[PDB]
């Protein structure tokens, strides 16, 4: 009976025909998410479930008109309503109970406000371009939640992805133009306390101030930090970030084994192919001038004599968004440093290469830094550029030479070009490209 | 192409019928994707059809005229 | 052709240790003990400069000690002339270099080598 | 033809058999769109209408011939 509902749906989908068809057709998306519809009117229908109450013409009025939803349901794009109301579901696929429910929304609105509020003070205190906000703001690019879509903030944006095939943002930057990061509320095994009110309700003009708890209530979830991809971050994070919070980043000490590998795993599988690369860490790169090898070389000892060690991280929970602004620049560091050395991880075919294969590799020499190591590009020494990633966008680089060599470049031009395009495969040019010309 | 109209025609209405059948019995996505599948057959060859019917009435005039062209020759 | 460029012959591609001492063998007909050729000093050099050692060419060098290709007194000569000093890795990293052969200390040569031991030391 | 089908679906899905002896009524309605006039495919007909466009010139043009060839003087 239940498998021969499930079955008009299917039938029904695939059904398209006029208007009133089209009614029938609202009515198949209703029972496909397992919705229950009541129709006033041919005009207005409504699906409803818990607080998803929509209606196309619990605890809350109805909050817009969104135009996302009205354009897709004027356009024949009924597939694209669809997956809005499956956002909805999951976003309100909170336990709780019902007074609770309504409650655990509330704290969550609180929340957006008071994450939106500081995102204002940015921009009033700096006009900020969209692009500035991203890369170093607080908080970070924020587009309010509509829909089933919850409140994105862009926690970094590459500078290679960036440029596209020369990309200038405008206030029109693509929700997925860039690393992303969602903010929500889930429930959790543990009870904490969460503001139920905006908790800005004094801010001082220069960054924010929150008011004490209690208000608030102990319902059994916590804000969370979701993150699309999980982002390989190293046991040295995990501790800079506990240090703030103190909330345990992974409670439940899972597994841990090489950073490096996790780095070029999320890079490789960013474009998903059939064949596995088979790296065996010996990546090779083709560049406009000259045929680069990089061997990552993970399980180089680090000062403790413990490899780089670390572990994907999908959520991080955070009761209040004071220790936040922390949080997001610690992140900001792991996420730049990954992306510098994600740039070289490819899946290219390197086979018998005689000319050039101008080999470079990576060791780890301590949490936050790494060393490539070169021949010299004119004389035979092997010589290196280290990159500590102090900060998100910042990284500090030193190439120690030998007592004897030829000057091969300065620290400040290289910077210069890697900023203009970007890449690290793409550094190691720039430095032996210098070296030639002088 | 007739024959294989006619053919989408009876699958299409036969596997409708059984599907309708079922859930009417309870109270099937290989028997959707068939449908489809033919239903695009006959839409697209439905076009095909109508201008068809056209094109023979203007076939129909053409042979006509040919036809007294010829008698009136010979 | 150098020894700089044979080095990295051996850290681009990537070499085990033990392939590197072949392929090392086989690019130098003439061992001449391979102190001649300075290859504690080569090897330092190109693992010394970055803020870390690269594992690789430490690995080839831990391997030309423990296997005696190189005599004790060219790698304490060699880790004598380093200094620089802001760096602790690097500097850890010698110092494990020097817990290995340290208190063996033994030369089994000429009485030259055993002065250039001690100067060495 | 694929809209009676699905409207025969709703019928089951609101459940009749009248709306089932329309749908068989339905077919036979096709098997007249089969035949009201149909008999050939997209490429003959693109012949056909070559064939009966030279058919026509070549009369025209014999016709004009001896239109022109003036047995008097």
């Amino acid at each position: 009976q239940h498998l021969v509902s499930c079955l008009e749906t299917l039938q029904k989908a695939l059904k398209v025909t006029s208007l009133p068809a089209m009614t029938d057709r609202l009515e198949s998306i209703a029972r496909q998410n397992g919705l229950g519809s009541h129709l006033s009117a041919s005009g207005t229908e409504c699906y409803i479930t818990s607080d998803m109450f929509y209606v196309e013409v619990h605890h809350g009025e109805n909050p817009v008109s969104c135009p996302e939803l009205v354009q897709q349901l004027r356009e024949k794009n009924f597939d694209e309503f669809s997956k809005h109301l499956k956002g909805l579901v999951n976003l309100y696929n909170l336990p709780g109970d019902n007074k609770l429910k309504t409650k655990m929304y509330l704290a969550l609105q609180s929340l957006e406000q008071d994450l939106s509020k500081m995102a204002i003070m940015y921009w009033k205190a700096t006009n900020a371009g969209p692009l500035d906000k991203i890369l170093h703001g607080s908080v970070g690019y924020l587009t309010p939640r509509s829909g089933g879509h919850l409140m994105n903030l862009k926690y970094y944006v590459s500078p290679s992805d960036l440029l596209d095939d020369i990309i200038l943002h405008e206030n029109n930057v693509s929700r997925s133009l860039g690393m992303n990061a969602s903010v929500t509320i889930e429930g959790t095994s543990a009870v904490y306390k969460l503001p139920i009110a905006p908790l800005i309700m004094g801010s001082h003009p220069v960054d924010n101030k929150w008011t004490p708890s209690f208000n608030s209530v102990d319902l059994p979830a916590c804000f969370f930090l979701k993150f699309p991809q999980p982002i390989p971050v190293s046991r040295a994070f995990v501790q800079k970030l506990q240090n703030c919070t103190g909330i345990p980043l992974f409670e439940t000490q899972p597994t841990y084994a090489p950073l490096y590998e996790l780095i070029t795993q999320f890079e490789l599988s960013k474009d998903p192919d059939p064949i596995p690369l088979n790296h065996n860490m010996r990546f090779y790169a083709a560049l406009p001038g000259q045929q680069h090898c990089y061997f990552l070389n993970k399980d180089a000892p680090l000062p403790d004599g413990r490899s780089l060690q670390g572990t994907l991280v999908s959520k991080i929970t955070f009761q209040h968004p004071g220790r936040v602004p922390l949080i997001l620049n610690l992140i900001r560091h792991q996420v730049a440093y990954n992306t510098l050395i994600g740039s070289c991880v490819k899946r290219t075919i390197l086979k018998e290469d005689s000319p050039g294969l101008l080999q470079f590799e990576v060791c780890p020499l301590s949490e936050s830094r790494f060393s490539v190591s070169f021949q010299h590009p004119v004389n035979d020494s092997l010589v290196c550029v280290v990159m500590d990633v102090q900060d998100s966008t910042h990284v500090s680089c030193k190439l120690y030479k030998g007592l004897s060599d030829a000057l091969i470049c300065t620290d400040d031009f290289i910077a210069k070009v890697v900023q203009r395009c970007m890449s690290i495969p793409v550094t190691m040019r720039a430095i032996r490209r210098k070296a030639e010309t002088i | 192409t007739r024959e294989r109209l006619l053919s989408a025609l009876e699958d299409l209405e036969v596997l409708s019928r059984e599907l309708i059948e079922m859930l009417a019995i309870s109270r099937e996505n290989q028997v959707l994707e068939l449908l489809i599948h033919r239903d695009g057959e006959f839409q697209e060859l439905m076009k095909l059809a109508l201008n068809q019917g056209k094109i023979h009435h203007e076939m129909q005039v053409l042979e006509k005229e040919v036809e007294k062209r010829d008698s009136d020759i010979q | 052709v150098n020894l700089k460029q044979a080095i990295l012959q051996a850290w681009k591609e990537r070499w085990s240790d033990y392939q590197w001492a072949i392929n090392m063998k086989k690019f130098f007909p003439k061992g001449a003990t391979w102190d001649i050729l300075n290859l504690a000093d080569a090897l330092l050099e190109q693992a010394m400069i970055g803020p870390s050692p690269n594992p690789l060419i430490l690995s080839y060098l831990k391997y030309a000690i423990s296997s005696q290709m190189v005599s004790y007194s060219s790698v304490l000569t060699a880790i004598s002339k380093f200094d620089d000093f802001s760096r602790d890795l690097c500097v850890q990293a010698l110092l494990d270099i020097m817990d290995m052969f340290c208190d063996r200390l033994s030369c089994h040569g000429k009485a030259e080598e055993c002065i250039g031991l001690c100067r060495a030391l | 033809f694929l809209p009676l089908v699905h409207n025969i679906i709703k019928c089951m899905d609101k459940d009749q058999d009248l709306n089932a002896l329309k749908s068989k009524f339905q077919e036979m309605r096709k098997l007249i769109s089969t035949m009201p006039g149909i008999h050939l495919s997209p490429e003959q007909q693109q012949q056909q209408l070559q064939s009966l466009r030279e058919q026509v010139r070549t009369k025209n043009e014999l016709l004009q011939k001896y239109k022109s060839l003036c047995m008097f003087e």
